[PDB]
């Protein structure tokens, strides 16, 4: 799974954050936030991009994270932007501004969970 | 309780549970507890506003409803 993009959490009740598998050891993860970390495969979702209609948490321009739904994807300069709708309004977010709550990630484990 | 996020200068995100009655000092202590950064070296800001010692989060109108989780940044 090395080189693969992933969303993964590093604490028992934490959020899932986007990153890359750098080595299999547990898996050595480089999060897009720059933190490097060995996390259980149990806590890794191998989906990239996060699919359409997934409920995510996204950082708005006003510096609040809040829930929304993925409605689209755009890959420009290699960077991925998500179109995310919140109460009917769509904006574009950088990959590193889109995370999953524990419940939001839990809903993807059966289909995308590593293992 | 209410959820907030803190972004370190390393770029790493931290998650904290807080009460609107929490002071900036309490928050920095939680950051210390989770990351090992001294209170004295933490310059917390929200949306570019410096958060000053001995105020609460509610003093800065940071905390809205439970659905919205503010991102504080260290500078």
């Amino acid at each position: 799974f090395v080189g693969l993009r992933v969303v993964a959490k590093w604490s028992s009740n934490g959020y899932f954050y986007s990153g890359k598998i750098t080595r299999d050891v547990k898996y050595k993860l480089l999060f897009d936030d720059g933190y490097e970390c060995d996390v259980l495969g149990k806590d890794i979702l191998l989906c990239d991009p996060i699919p359409l209609d997934t409920e995510v948490t996204a950082l708005s321009e006003d510096e609040y994270f809040s829930a929304g739904v993925v409605k689209g994807h755009r890959k420009e300069s290699g960077e991925l932007y998500y179109s995310i709708e919140k109460e009917g309004q769509r904006k574009w977010y950088k990959r590193m501004a889109v995370i999953l709550s524990l419940e939001q990630g839990n809903r993807l484990r059966e289909q995308y969970g590593l293992g | 309780s209410m959820l907030i996020f803190v972004k370190t200068l390393t770029g790493k995100y931290i998650e904290l549970e807080v009460e609107p009655s929490d002071t900036i000092e309490n928050v920095k202590a939680k950051i210390q507890d989770k990351e090992g950064i001294p209170p004295d070296q933490q310059r917390l800001a929200f949306a570019g506003k410096s958060l000053e010692d001995g105020r609460t989060l509610s003093d800065y109108n940071i905390l809205k409803d439970s659905k919205r989780h503010p991102l504080l940044r260290l500078r």
